[PDB]
């Protein structure tokens, strides 16, 4: 079995140039926004989050940290002990984990 | 059986076995080696192994089978045709009963069901 | 079990007392190859 | 004697033991390898003083230098250059490889000797991780087209998008369109 | 802001314990001399590491010390078969290029390790469990498909095989449970009430005599006369026990061209 | 040969010596076969305890920074300092030529400018390295305390108490285990089997299809 | 790759011998509880089970159980805590199984190399390298650019 | 993304995996599944590449 | 002869008396051995490395004098001093700049001296025992924050577990055999008392705190 | 666990993996390197890893743990003992949960039932 | 007889053999059999060696 | 895996002779 064998699941286009073998292009490649455009787009999100998304944050952060535990029984213990007697299903709806 | 003029080159390559052969398209350059005049339609040159067959007929009509057909342009067409239909018959049977041997088949490397993961 | 499900088929405890007589099999690090010169 | 090993622990409490021998304040500013530099560098400094011996016979100093080289070769091993490495046994401490603990491939190479199977191949996971291309600098004076082209190139700011894998340079893969001239052997 | 010291520094109270393993007079006398002047000696090297300074290992004369590698019979021949026996010599002879190559890992042990799955594959597993315990299994199809798609196939094979291993170990542990919880013929009808108020020390040499004659002074006052009488009594009991003997069975390994059974070997040749 | 210390202890090699004849010496080896299956089973009944107790979860997004260890390249800074010192010796060794010969005036004039720039690179790199190392040391210590005060409550969970009570029951149970005889048979630990079975029957249900049930935070080895 | 190479170098070996009380490779727990099990006691068999569980923990060299990542009760720093809390072997064996089952791969058998090589980064080694090249360059000058005769 | 979706053939050695003949003798009869032919491999978000 | 050789003499002055006066002429082998290790002026005691520097220093310096001694590019611009037509005046300061750059020949020798080597791939190989690694090893890395923060976290949490562990052992010592064998026990377990035995309650077998 | 003094080496060698280590019997030659006088019974030297344990005790009684135990005959015994119980612990586990890895096991290369042959 | 009973380990590549995941999708659910642990390999008569 | 690896099902005794390896 050839040692330099690879199975690729996305299309690649190989350049037919003498003395070189490489991938010169990807079919249907779309050039997205520049790094500066995404930078400006992100700053608008961070600016709003800095001005209007900082009240009532301490509670939401505690809920998020409680849900990062391994077992469910430890989450309920974290909510009741740290988050001031919160409910599992009621906190999961705030964090957006409910369907 | 192939029901088209074109086939993906990877679909006839082995995934768990060394690839020592390909199933190439018909060699159209061999058609320009015939010195005599002939009428050939482009609508028949891509289908597998047929171009070599028509060339053999053209050579067996212009020349015969004795002392005139024995020239390199005509014997290579007869050999390519005899060889193309032999390989394609073998690859076709291997495609029918051993589809798990080729790249692109989902049974070459089966993807497990979610119930086999234990989540 | 403890808020976790592990799907397994029905276990047969009778397989515990399965009579399996040991058989001889020796490994020889250093043996014979297929072809020699 | 087994009780003499635990003498400094009986006078202390568990919290004192942890704060003493376990929770050592991090300070990564010291030149720990000075111990090896002084020891091995002393061979060269010793040769400076030893090459000035007032021994009259030239062949008697041949014997002295033969003995001094024997002292070194117990550590250096091979006398020829570009041939091998020296051998020094060092003490095992918590600060061994402290600045490379973050790298995973360094741990596998040092610690694990994997057992080859009948299907004689490198583990698929190891091969897959190895294909995730590393980052290769664009700056290149070895290829004359870039030696000319990169003089007119404009270095623009690469605004951080919140990731650790921003390919702001080329990638160390033979099939990359900006690395195909590089020979990977 | 003093440098931190390891526990070994409080055993020796110095960084310069001139430990040399070579037990020759020239070496131990020089070490004792060097061990005393290490405070004001420029040619001093540490053997106790610290936060500020690394250290050297154990010294072997002018060279360094390392234990003899644990015996390993695996070797590789080059010119002729050497029949290397790691138990025939105390110290392992050096490997000559034209004679032998030893197995890898002069100082190595056998452990079990596991590869770390890709980070994105881990996040899909965390999201599935989280959506599972919150919304239930029946409402985690989208999270299950993300696993099968984002996790590379080599990871799905590992996940598939982990379940089969733990299923195997689960059975191997329950079979031991069954053999362990089996009630033997000598404990039928016995419960915790029939247990004696004894501890581990009550089965030791001080309380329970071993099955040897010279473990204590029990048979130290025995004379040849008492022995001859005892030989007569044991032979009397043998007049009733020797009446029975197991019958000879057939040799299952009579045919030499047949894979023999790994039957228990006889105590003596 | 697993369970080495357990087997050596059951054979009595910690207090006595084995019989010098193979017949009884071998029967004594096969006599502990039951006890090993028991003591191994007991060790697989330990209850779980929070994994986030002495170990932060490495899968947490907080650790996606993939941060490196900032170091100081002392050996690099010392070599470049010794190489710079070599230039000062080269100038000193050739002082009369660089100073009095006008054909070397450009070196006399610009040698110190180049030396300062070399020193600047050396000291700049060392100084920058030192600052980054201190920022790293002071952050890991501050962030470590915030995480402690955050997860201290996990030690108040009743599962920690359940874990310690199981460990003590195994201690009292194995302390009561004793050798009852020296006939070199499994009956030498006749009463100990009942003691250990009571321990196993106390944390399992023998009358089930799988008394030992699998859970990811359980015991397999 | 192709990078700078030195003529003479030294490779360090942080050997985990386990027989040296001078460094942190000394297993204080194993040697203390082993010697503790040699003396007649009521817990003599209990200490044996503890030592056997401690060896089953060293046998599991996973990313979550290893000294490289400085994990509790697996690194050289926390070797003394075994002397106070030997009950945590079960917690470890279970923790490693939790992460291995969900976030780990197949449990593969490998040989754990105790010899820990590390190239010593020195200053004087490059001085020796320059001297060797200085001799090579002078010969180039001595043979081809010497006009003194 | 292409190298994330670049796998090698044959996976790992099957003989180093748990056998079905051994589970049957251990008391667990394995169930046979079919190949999942409907899932399409895709690369994760760029932050994970 | 040099000062370092003279320093050896004052230190070896008595040793020289023993070899050259006593051993070097006593008789037989003791003579051959003492006359072989005699002390005095070194035969072939020259140091070629010192000389190699003196020669190369002088030859390279004669080149510096030529390369640095050039007519000015600035003075040639006015066409009033010594230079009217100089079509290659823009090459005047190339050799001077090239010689001044030679002062960094040894300061910047090798890759490690031109950058921060720990951010380069060859450093990983040196710390791995001069061993070949995949080119992407610098990316496959676990956070150094976790390794060090978790190392402190585990210990700070153990000091708090030690106190909780003591309170549990204390509360259990005052518990009845019935309570410590049924609490946290399986529901299907029926308690059956065992014979009372003397088993001490020792916290740490080793006499530690 | 091994319930005897002797074990077949082949039973602890792998069948589908390269064999880079063996499980050798105790090295009785190291017992003759102890310079001091000691009493050792031949009935305890074959059981796995116990000889190296008794030797370590003999050396820790004659000498201590400081500056006198640090001699090659005593450190190799301590290293052998520590290494023997680690290797045997791993081999014992591997024998318990991975018996199919070793030679002599009927599951390393399972023999099929006669119903699977189609006769 | 010894060389007749001298086999090599691991046999042939299982990946070159019919899959059970494929037989399911073809319409046949294979039955899992156990290992035959009671058979002892032996050599034939000398005439067949 | 070692190329010269063979699994034998019947006992064999190897000669403990220098420079030779045989049954
Ligand atoms: C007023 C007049 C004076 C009156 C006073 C007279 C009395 C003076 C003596 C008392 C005061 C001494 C002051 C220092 C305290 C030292 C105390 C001590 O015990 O040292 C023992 C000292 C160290 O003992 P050690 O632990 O065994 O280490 C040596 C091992 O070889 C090491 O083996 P290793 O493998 O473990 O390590 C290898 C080693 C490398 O070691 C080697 O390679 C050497 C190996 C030996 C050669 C190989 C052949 C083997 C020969 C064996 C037979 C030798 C027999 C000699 C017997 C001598 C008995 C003393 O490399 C290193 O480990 C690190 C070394 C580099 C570290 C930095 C060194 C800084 C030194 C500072 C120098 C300052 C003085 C200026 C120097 C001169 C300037 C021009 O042993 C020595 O005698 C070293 C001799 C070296 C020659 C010195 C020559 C210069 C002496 C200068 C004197 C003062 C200036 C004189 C000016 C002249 C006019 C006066
Ligand atoms: C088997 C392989 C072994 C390999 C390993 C061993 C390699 C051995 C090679 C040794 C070659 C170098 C020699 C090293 C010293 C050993 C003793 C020796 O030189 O041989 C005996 C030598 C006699 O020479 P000879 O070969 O027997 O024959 C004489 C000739 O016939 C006629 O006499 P001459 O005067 O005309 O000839 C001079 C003679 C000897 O001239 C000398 O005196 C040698 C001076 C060497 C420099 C020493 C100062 C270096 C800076 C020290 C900075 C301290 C930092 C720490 C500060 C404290 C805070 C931590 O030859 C040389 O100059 C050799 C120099 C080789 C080039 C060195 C510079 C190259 C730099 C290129 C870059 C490389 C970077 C690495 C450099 C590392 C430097 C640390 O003894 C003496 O010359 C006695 C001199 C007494 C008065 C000296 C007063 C102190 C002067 C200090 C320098 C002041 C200038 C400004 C410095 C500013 C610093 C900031
Ligand atoms: C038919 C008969 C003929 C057959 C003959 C036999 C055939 C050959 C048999 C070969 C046998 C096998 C060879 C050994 C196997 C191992 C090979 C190996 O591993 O090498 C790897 C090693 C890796 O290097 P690489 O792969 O070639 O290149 C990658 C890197 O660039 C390397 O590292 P890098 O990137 O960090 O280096 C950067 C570069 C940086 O350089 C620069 O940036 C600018 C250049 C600055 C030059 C400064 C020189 C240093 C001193 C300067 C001080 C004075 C300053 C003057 C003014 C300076 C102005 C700025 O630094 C240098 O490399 C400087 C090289 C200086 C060489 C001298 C310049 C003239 C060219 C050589 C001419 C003579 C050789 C031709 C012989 C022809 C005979 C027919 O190869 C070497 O470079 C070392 C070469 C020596 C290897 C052979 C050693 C054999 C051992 C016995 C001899 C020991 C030497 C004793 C000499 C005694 C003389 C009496
Ligand atoms: C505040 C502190 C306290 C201060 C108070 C105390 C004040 C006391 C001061 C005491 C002494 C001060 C020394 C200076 C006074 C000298 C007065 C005098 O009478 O001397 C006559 C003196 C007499 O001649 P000499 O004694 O026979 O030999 C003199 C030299 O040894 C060799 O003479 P040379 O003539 O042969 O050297 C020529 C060299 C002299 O070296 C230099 O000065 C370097 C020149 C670099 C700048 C070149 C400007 C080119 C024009 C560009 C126009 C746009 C400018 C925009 C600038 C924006 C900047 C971002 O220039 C060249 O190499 C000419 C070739 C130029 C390159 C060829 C290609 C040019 C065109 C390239 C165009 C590329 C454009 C692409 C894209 C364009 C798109 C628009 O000649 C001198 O000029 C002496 C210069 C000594 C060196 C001074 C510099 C030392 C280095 C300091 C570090 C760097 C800091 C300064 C950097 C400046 C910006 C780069
Ligand atoms: C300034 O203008 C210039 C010149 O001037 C005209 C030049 O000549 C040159 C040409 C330069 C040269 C010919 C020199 C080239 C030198 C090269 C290539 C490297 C030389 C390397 C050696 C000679 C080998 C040295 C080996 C070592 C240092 C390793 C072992 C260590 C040793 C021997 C020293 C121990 C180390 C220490 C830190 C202790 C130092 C000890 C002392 C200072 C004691 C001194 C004692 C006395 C008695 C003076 C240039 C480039 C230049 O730019
Ligand atoms: C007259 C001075 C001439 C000096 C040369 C001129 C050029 C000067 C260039 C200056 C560059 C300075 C940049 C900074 C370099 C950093 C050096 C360094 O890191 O050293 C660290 C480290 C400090 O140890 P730690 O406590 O572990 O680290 C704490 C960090 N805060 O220093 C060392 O490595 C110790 C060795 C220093 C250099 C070698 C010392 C010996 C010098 C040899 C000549 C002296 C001969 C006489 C010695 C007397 C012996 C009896």
């Amino acid at each position: 079995m050839q040692n330099t064998t690879n199975i690729v699941h996305v299309p690649v286009h190989m350049g037919h140039t003498h003395y070189f073998d490489y991938i010169d292009s990807f079919p249907k490649l779309k050039e997205g926004p520049t790094l500066e455009e995404n930078h400006i787009t992100n700053q608008k999100i961070l600016r709003e989050q800095l001005i209007s998304g900082q009240q009532g944050l301490e509670q939401n952060l505690c809920l998020r940290n409680c849900f990062k535990l391994s077992q469910k029984r430890y989450i309920e213990f974290c909510l009741d002990r740290k988050c001031g007697g919160a409910d599992f299903q009621r906190a999961a709806t705030i964090l957006g984990y409910t369907k | 059986t192939i029901f088209a003029e074109t086939w993906e080159a990877s679909e006839y390559q082995y995934r768990n076995k060394a690839n020592l052969k390909t199933l190439p398209v018909n060699h159209l350059g061999k058609l320009a080696e015939l010195k005599f005049d002939f009428v050939e339609y482009k609508a028949h040159q891509l289908i597998a192994c047929h171009l070599y067959e028509r060339m053999t007929i053209h050579c067996m009509n212009q020349y015969g089978l004795f002392k005139d057909f024995y020239r390199p342009e005509c014997l290579d067409a007869q050999y390519y045709f005899k060889t193309c239909v032999e390989l394609n018959a073998a690859y076709g049977i291997q495609k029918k009963f051993f589809p798990e041997h080729f790249v692109g088949s989902p049974y070459a490397r089966p993807v497990p069901q979610f119930q086999q993961l234990g989540l | 079990y403890e808020d976790f499900v592990f799907t397994t088929p029905y276990f047969q405890p009778e397989s515990t007392f399965k009579s399996v007589p040991k058989l001889f099999s020796d490994i020889l690090l250093g043996g014979v190859e297929w072809v020699y010169t | 004697d087994f009780a003499e090993l635990l003498r400094p622990l009986r006078s202390l409490s568990f919290n004192q033991v942890v704060d003493r021998y376990v929770l050592i304040p991090p300070n990564h500013t010291f030149y720990r390898n000075w111990t090896y530099e002084k020891f091995l560098g002393g061979f060269g400094l010793s040769y400076l003083i030893l090459r000035e011996l007032p021994l009259r016979n030239f062949y008697a100093r041949v014997f002295v230098m033969y003995a001094f080289a024997a002292k070194v070769l117990d550590h250096l091993g091979n006398p020829f250059p570009f041939s091998g490495h020296g051998q020094i046994v060092a003490a095992a401490d918590r600060w061994n490889h402290w600045d490379v603990r973050c790298y995973d491939n360094v741990m596998k190479a040092l610690k694990y000797i994997r057992i080859p199977t009948v299907q004689n191949n490198i583990p698929e996971a190891t091969r897959w991780y190895g294909r995730q291309p590393g980052h290769l600098l664009r700056a290149d004076t070895y290829w004359i087209p870039n030696l000319v082209s990169q003089r007119f190139a404009k270095h623009q700011p690469a605004h951080w998008d919140g990731t650790q894998n921003m390919p702001i340079f080329r990638l160390a893969d033979p099939k990359h369109k900006d690395s195909y001239m590089v020979q990977f052997r | 802001k003093a440098p931190g010291q390891i526990y070994a520094y409080d055993i020796h109270n110095t960084h310069y314990p001139y430990v040399n393993i070579k037990q020759d007079s020239q070496t131990q006398l020089l070490a004792s001399f060097r061990r005393s002047i290490a405070s004001i000696n420029p040619f001093s090297y540490r053997q106790v590491p610290s936060q500020d300074r690394a250290a050297f290992g154990l010294r072997w004369g002018n060279a360094w010390y390392a234990p003899n590698p644990y015996p390993n019979g695996i070797h590789f021949d080059r010119v002729f078969p050497t029949h290397y026996d790691p138990l025939a010599e105390t110290n392992r002879t050096k490997a000559n290029l034209q004679l032998i190559k030893y197995a890898p890992g002069n100082y190595s042990t056998l452990v079990v390790t596991s590869e770390k799955l890709p980070r994105p594959c881990i996040r899909t597993i965390q999201n599935y469990r989280r959506c599972q315990m919150v919304n239930g299994t029946e409402k985690c199809n989208s999270e299950a498909q993300d696993i099968l798609a984002i996790c590379p196939n080599w990871a799905l094979d590992h996940m598939k095989e982990k379940v089969r291993f733990y299923t195997k170990a689960l059975a191997i542990n329950n079979q031991t449970y069954i053999r362990a919880m089996q009630v033997e013929e000598y404990n039928q009808g016995r419960t915790v009430a029939d247990v004696a108020p004894k501890t581990w020390i009550h089965g030791t040499r001080q309380h329970l005599r071993p099955d040897t004659m010279w473990a204590d002074d029990r048979y130290t006052n025995i004379t040849q006369t008492e022995i001859n009488e005892a030989i007569k009594r044991v032979e009397a009991r043998k007049a009733r026990e020797h009446e029975k003997k197991p019958v000879e069975q057939a040799n299952v390994n009579a045919n030499t061209g047949e894979q023999p059974v790994r039957v228990e070997k006889s105590l003596y040749p | 040969m697993d369970n080495y210390f357990t087997a050596i202890t059951l054979l009595g090699l910690r207090d006595q010596n084995l019989p010098p004849f193979k017949d009884a010496r071998l029967q004594r080896y096969k006599s502990i076969k039951k006890m090993i299956d028991l003591i191994e089973t007991t060790t697989k009944l330990a209850p779980p305890m929070p994994v986030e107790l002495f170990m932060l979860n490495p899968t947490d997004p907080e650790w996606d920074d993939d941060m490196t260890y900032p170091t100081i390249t002392h050996a690099t800074a010392l070599y470049k300092s010794s190489a710079l010192a070599g230039n000062l010796f080269l100038y000193a060794y050739n002082y009369n030529n660089f100073t009095a010969n006008i054909r070397l005036r450009t070196m006399r004039y610009l040698f110190p400018v180049v030396s300062l720039a070399i020193f600047g690179n050396i000291y700049w790199d060392y100084r920058s390295q030192l600052v980054k190392v201190n920022l790293f040391d002071e952050y890991i210590q501050a962030r470590a305390q915030e995480l402690v005060k955050q997860n201290e409550y996990l030690l108040e969970h009743e599962d920690v108490k359940r874990y310690v009570w199981w460990y003590e029951d195994l201690k009292e149970t194995l302390a009561r285990v004793h050798r009852q005889a020296n006939n070199h048979k499994a009956c030498d630990f006749k009463d100990s089997e009942i003691i250990l079975q009571d321990f196993i029957r106390r944390y399992t249900n023998p009358k089930d299809n799988l008394p030992i049930k699998f859970h990811p935070q359980g015991q397999t080895f | 790759t192709s990078e700078s190479v030195l003529a003479y170098d030294y490779k360090l070996w942080y050997l985990w011998s386990g027989v040296s009380n001078l460094d942190e490779s000394f297993d204080m727990f194993f040697n203390q509880y082993w010697a503790l099990s040699l003396s007649t006691s009521v817990f003599q068999l209990f200490y044996a089970v503890i030592l056997d569980r401690y060896l089953s923990v060293l046998f599991q060299n996973t990313p979550y159980t290893n000294d490289w990542f400085r994990m509790m009760l697996h690194s050289k720093e926390t070797a003394l805590i075994w002397l106070y809390h030997p009950e945590l072997s079960w917690h470890i064996n279970g923790l490693n199984q939790f992460f291995t089952y969900f976030y780990g791969g197949i449990l593969e058998f490998v040989y754990f190399d105790k010899s820990n090589p590390d190239m010593c980064i020195l200053v004087h080694t490059l001085w020796i390298h320059l001297l060797i090249l200085f001799l090579i360059f002078t010969g180039f000058v001595t043979i081809l650019f010497s006009f003194y005769g | 993304r292409m190298r994330y979706l670049t796998e090698d053939p044959a996976g790992d050695d099957p003989l180093q995996k748990t056998k079905d003949e051994h589970l049957v003798d251990l008391g667990f009869i394995p169930k046979v599944f079919g190949a999942n032919v409907e899932v399409r491999k895709r690369a994760p978000h760029d932050k994970y590449l | 002869m040099n000062p370092i050789q003279k320093a050896w003499l004052k230190i070896l002055e008595p040793v020289s008396y023993v070899i050259n006066e006593k051993m070097a002429k006593r008789t037989g082998i003791i003579g051959k051995l003492g006359r072989f290790f005699a002390i005095g002026p070194r035969e072939y005691g020259v140091h070629p490395i010192n000389r190699m520097f003196i020669f190369m220093n002088r030859k390279y310096m004669a080149f510096q004098a030529v390369a640095l001694h050039r007519y000015s590019f600035v003075k040639s611009l006015t066409h009033n001093g010594f230079h009217m037509l100089r079509v290659f005046r823009h090459f005047a300061f190339v050799l001077p700049a090239t010689v001044l750059a030679g002062l960094g020949l040894f300061v910047y020798w090798g890759d490690d001296n031109k950058c921060y080597s720990p951010d380069r791939f060859p450093y990983l190989k040196k710390r791995a025992g001069d061993m070949a690694l995949p080119l992407n090893s610098l990316n496959q890395r676990t956070s150094a924050h976790y390794i060090e923060i978790n190392a402190i976290y585990g210990a700070e949490m153990m000091k708090r577990y030690h106190k909780v562990w003591e309170n549990i052992i204390e509360e259990r010592s005052k518990a009845t055999d019935q309570e410590k064998k049924t609490r946290y026990a399986h529901p299907s377990y029926q308690y059956s008392p065992l014979p009372v035995v003397s088993i001490p309650n020792v916290l740490n077998p080793l006499n530690l705190q």
